[PDB]
RNA sequence: GCGCCGCUAGAGGUGAAAUUCUUGGACCGGCGCAAGACGGACCAGAGCGAAAGCAUUUGCCAAGAAUGUUUUCAUUAAUCAAGAACGAAAGUCGGAGGUUCGAAGACGAUCAGAUACCGUCGUAGUUCCGACCAUAAACGAUGCCGACUGGCGAUGCGGCGGC
């Protein structure tokens, strides 16, 4: 059903904490949670382990990406950085 | 309290063979002090010249860059960098109701020397034209810009620096994009804009020399 | 002699001179054909002494006057001229002190080649300093 | 009172044009309400012509030309006096003034 | 600075200016040729026909 | 009682047969299976290990040695990256800018691997309750229950005592000031809510 | 990423319904080894060992082979429907030209 | 902005003037580089979009107006309470990034007084990403749909025919 209509994952909290320390927990914490698109096997098992640490269900291949995602939006940036000087100059 | 210009002297740099006249001026430096000597002191001067005073016949309007690569003691001598049009030109050709098209390309050499080239064109409005809107369609506009690069790559890519640059002291490339657009529009103005060098390989002293022959 | 380039007198030197009018002040820096080695950069702001008249049309002349006497004296004898304006986000009309720099460098002994105006141009590059209403004087 | 049939800015079909900014004091006004202007003067300010032709170098020398376009905002385009004070019946017309080189 | 002083005959007369009516512009010529001429402006009575002392020779012709 | 994860890259070793292993600070991207190489002709890519002499001018650089030989120090830590700056390839000079911004004139041959480190952006999720920085510091050290001094004796602090809880003396002191006074704002230059970032060199 | 894509993935659709073809590994393991197989197309996303011996039978029998630009879940829905595949082979090309294409 | 050389003592800014940056060498000139904004001149009483709005080239798509049609179904239609969608800027929340301009703020000028105009430095903001807010002189100050009622010269898109 119909449970809830504004706060989901952080409802566990409760009556604690405030409401812009748990409106701040819940994007960190569906993400942190959710099963991401595996990029080497095409399949939705990525089940963050210990921080830092993510780690596919079938095909059994860590990637060490983000914190509390999987992809670092600095690190979507430097990875498309740095192929960009391997081709200009050529080093 | 000392004079620091009369602890300098004067080379004179020359422009390569591949043109006529080769004194292009003297500039000076520094003598060597100690650790600072002079001979790489000034390899990668560019200077800003034009071609009538490069050529004897060929217009004022375009210049030529001419970086420093070695030093020969008193005879200095460059290599080919990049050209530009002179901006009193470059707009004074943009005028009001005729649409510019544009295309620019990284295309190298068999030398590698890894060039980029711009250019730019102009709607011709007719001799019995009597609308002055002469404005070209955007398809129109994409196709003449895919035919302009075709061109220069046949030029360039095909082989070395050398006769690419020979190809535009008469402006070979603007010519001939000129002739195989008319077909679809016709155009008028039609030049090389900008030449930007992009690599550079390995600097041997062979083909320096080889270029400043006869 | 050690001072100057050597050559003969039916034949000349070519070095480019930055004619700098800007307004509030005027350059008149004069340089080699490289571009790079500074020969003398005198000023208008530098030659009067009144902060009102730092691009005053005087100020350029006789800056000029000097530059020349500089410029004849090292040994240079014909200039290229790369006229400038305040450049790209500002505004771009050169100033009073660009005609008051040029013929008064004429007149006073020199050989004249290219003249350009080669002053930046931006493609709506940057915002500009004045707010959206502009400055209201 | 509607003063302007078109309300100043030349526009018809459009919600938005790109707002310009002004030359002199730097205003920001939409991209066909400026008042514009184009300027091919000469660099070399003529009465200095016959002053460098004997210091030239060379005996055909043409002097290059200088390319300014001005767009003003309406308020210093008036008091830099580009437009003027009208009258009623001679509003409708969109002609630019005589030329008259000399 | 040392420049020596030039002499000069006026044509055609310009008008007063200043705002005051107190000067007046000559469009001199430097009394060497028929060419070389500047439009300068005096105070004064003119009487075309004269000959006045410039003390330098370039300045300027009037455009605001 | 570390944040960023630690890839371990066995070598093969070309001086006896054997198969030695290391333990990289992970930088990010990188996966179990991927050949990461390492020299001074080994291609730029991500994860790989090079002297910064030999990259250009601006890329991403973590964890590299400040001093050459030392084998992996400037920034380390999750989500961080020292970037180059300015080669100069006589005196062998360089400059790298460290995640402070304090822009450090640096030996050229410091051995220095390409990206930024996994495990970045930790600082913010809250920590949002006192039981995940018990866990937190229970792992690290013994100093997470940190008392106020005003809160404490005379005997046991320089601020301590009265009857309030104010401080009496003011909180800046100099930098040779004895061991056991130096509490509080250690040789500030400035204090208070800053207005604007750093602006001073 | 603009105009024309309208050559490999369209003509793979009409393949979806007129010729006959095989998906998956080891169904275009067996088509490819006894000759009826005409066009293997490998996805981005199958390792590399499979990449490599999908080619190395290819080279075998004198076949040919079209890399996909796409994921085996971009691959999957350009077959058509909803399944993930990363190597599919056609045995016959009904009214397509997928081999008097480029390749 | 930052390197690296060149030269010299002011540069800056104003109706003037100063706060400011300056021989631990600035402004200027030259070669380089990096970051992040931005798409001039071509640009018009031109086009597209329901509106907001929309401009560097090349690259998956998905769509649309209109024209052309001896195509097909044959009233399937117009406006539309309740109800939803998209909605400039500014704003608020979270993360990247921070060049430039720059609310607030500081300081200098101007003034009887300047918490204003002018000057310098500058925060939030601009900039991207994901979530919200639903307002504007969101103006053709004209709801949409249908017909009929003058002319002329054009500009834009098709289609047909012509020296
Ligand atoms: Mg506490
Ligand atoms: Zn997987
Ligand atoms: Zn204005």
């Amino acid at each position: 059903a119909k449970r809830t209509k504004k706060v989901g994952i952080v409802g566990k909290y409760g009556t604690r904490y405030g409401a812009s320390l748990r409106k701040m927990v819940k994007k960190i914490e569906i993400s942190q949670h959710a099963k991401y698109t595996c990029s080497f096997c095409g399949k939705t098992k990525m089940k963050r382990r210990a921080v830092g640490i993510w780690h596919c269900g079938s095909c059994m291949k860590t990637v060490a990406g983000g914190a509390w995602t999987y992809n670092t939006t600095s690190a979507v940036t430097v990875k498309s950085a740095i192929r960009r000087l391997k081709e200009l100059k050529d080093q | 309290v000392v004079d620091p210009f009369s602890k300098k002297d004067w080379y004179d740099v020359k422009a390569p063979a591949m043109f006529n006249i080769r004194n292009i001026g003297k500039t000076l430096v520094t003598r060597t002090q100690g650790t600072k000597i002079a001979s790489d002191g000034l390899k990668g001067r560019v200077f800003e010249v034009s071609l009538a005073d490069l050529q004897n016949d060929e217009v004022a309007f375009r210049k030529f860059k001419l970086i420093t690569e070695d030093v020969q003691g008193k005879n200095c001598l460059t290599n080919f960098h990049g050209m530009d049009l002179t901006r009193d030109k470059m707009c004074s050709m943009v005028k009001k109701w005729q649409t510019m098209i544009e295309a620019h390309v990284d295309v190298k050499t068999t030398d590698g020397y890894l060039l980029r080239l711009f250019c730019v064109g102009f709607t011709k409005k007719r001799n019995n034209q009597i609308r002055k809107t002469s404005y070209a369609q955007h398809q129109q506009v994409r196709q003449i810009r895919k035919k302009m690069m075709e061109i220069m790559t046949r030029e360039v890519q095909t082989n070395d620096l050398k006769e690419v640059v020979n190809k535009l002291i008469p402006d070979s490339i603007g010519k001939d994009i000129e002739k195989a657009c008319q077909s679809i529009y016709p155009l008028h103005d039609v030049f090389v804009r900008k030449v930007k060098m992009l690599k550079k390989p390995k600097f041997e002293l062979g083909k320096l020399m080889e270029l400043h022959g006869e | 002699i050690s001072l100057g380039p050597q050559v003969a007198e039916g034949e000349n030197v070519f070095g480019v001179c930055h004619i700098f009018a800007s307004f509030n002040d005027t350059f008149v820096h004069v340089t080699d054909l490289s571009g790079k080695e500074t020969i003398c950069r005198v000023t208008g702001g530098m030659k009067v002494k009144a902060d009102r008249d730092e691009s005053s049309p005087y100020a350029a002349m006789l800056a000029a006057q000097d530059v020349a006497q500089r410029c004849k004296e090292l040994g240079i004898t014909a200039l290229h001229i790369k006229l400038r304006a305040t450049g790209g986000n500002r505004t771009k009309t050169p100033g009073p002190g660009a005609q008051s720099a040029l013929r008064a460098l004429a007149r006073s002994g020199m050989k004249i080649g290219r003249i350009e105006d080669v002053t930046p141009i931006p493609s709506d590059s940057t915002r500009r300093k004045g707010g959206r209403r502009g400055r209201r004087l | 009172t509607k003063k302007r049939r078109n309300n100043g800015r030349a526009k018809k079909g459009r919600g938005h044009v790109q707002p310009i900014r002004c030359t002199n004091c730097a205003r920001c006004v939409p991209k066909d309400k400026a008042i514009k202007k184009f300027v091919i003067r000469n660099i070399v300010e003529a009465a200095a012509v016959r002053d460098i032709s004997e210091a030239s170098v060379f005996d055909a020398y043409v002097l290059p030309k200088l390319y300014v376009k001005l767009h003003y905002c309406v308020s210093c385009a008036i008091h830099s006096k580009v437009v003027r004070n009208r009258s009623r019946e001679a509003r409708k017309d969109r002609t630019p003034p005589p030329r008259f080189r000399p | 600075r040392v420049q020596p002083i030039k002499l000069a005959r006026v044509t055609k007369v310009l008008g007063r200016t200043g705002s005051q009516g107190q000067c007046t512009q000559v469009r001199v010529e430097f009394m060497d040729d028929t060419s070389r001429s500047i439009i300068r402006n005096v105070k004064g009575p003119v009487r075309e026909g004269d000959v006045l002392t410039l003390l330098e020779s370039e300045r300027e012709a009037r455009r605001l | 009682g570390r944040g960023a994860p630690l890839a371990k890259v066995v070598f093969r070793d070309p001086y006896r047969f054997k198969k030695r292993t290391e333990l990289f600070i992970a930088a990010e991207g990188i996966h179990t299976g991927q050949f990461v190489y390492c020299g001074k002709k080994a291609q730029l890519n991500i994860g790989n290990v090079l002297p910064v002499g030999t990259m250009p001018e601006g890329t991403i650089v973590c964890c590299l040695e400040e001093k050459p030989g030392d084998r992996g120090k400037l920034a380390r830590a999750s989500g961080n990256y020292a970037t180059v700056i300015s080669h100069n390839p006589e005196t062998k000079k360089t400059r790298v800018k460290l995640p402070s911004g304090s822009k450090k004139v640096i030996s050229s041959a410091n051995r220095a691997v390409v990206g930024v480190v996994a495990g970045g952006g930790r600082i913010d999720k809250p920590i949002l309750k006192a039981g995940r920085a018990y866990h937190k510091y229970k792992a690290k050290r013994n100093c997470w229950p940190r008392v106020r001094g005003v809160a404490m004796n005379p005997v046991e602090h320089p601020f301590g005592g009265g009857n309030h809880q104010h401080i009496g003396k003011p909180s800046t002191i100099r930098r040779d000031a004895p061991a056991g006074r130096k509490v509080g704002l250690i040789a500030a230059r400035r204090t208070g809510r800053l207005r604007g970032t750093k602006t001073v060199q | 990423t603009k105009k024309s894509l309208e050559s490999i993935n369209s003509r793979l659709q009409l393949v979806m319904k007129s010729g006959k073809y095989v998906l998956g590994y080891k169904q275009t393991l067996k088509m490819i080894r006894q000759g009826k197989a005409k066009l293997v197309i490998l996805a981005n996303n199958c390792p590399a060992l499979r990449k490599s011996e999908i080619e190395y039978y290819a080279m075998l029998a004198k076949t040919g082979v079209h890399h996909y630009s796409g994921n085996n879940i971009e691959l999957g829905t350009a077959c058509g429907k909803y399944y993930r595949v990363c190597t599919l082979a056609i045995i016959d090309p009904g009214d397509s030209d997928i081999i008097r294409s480029m390749p």
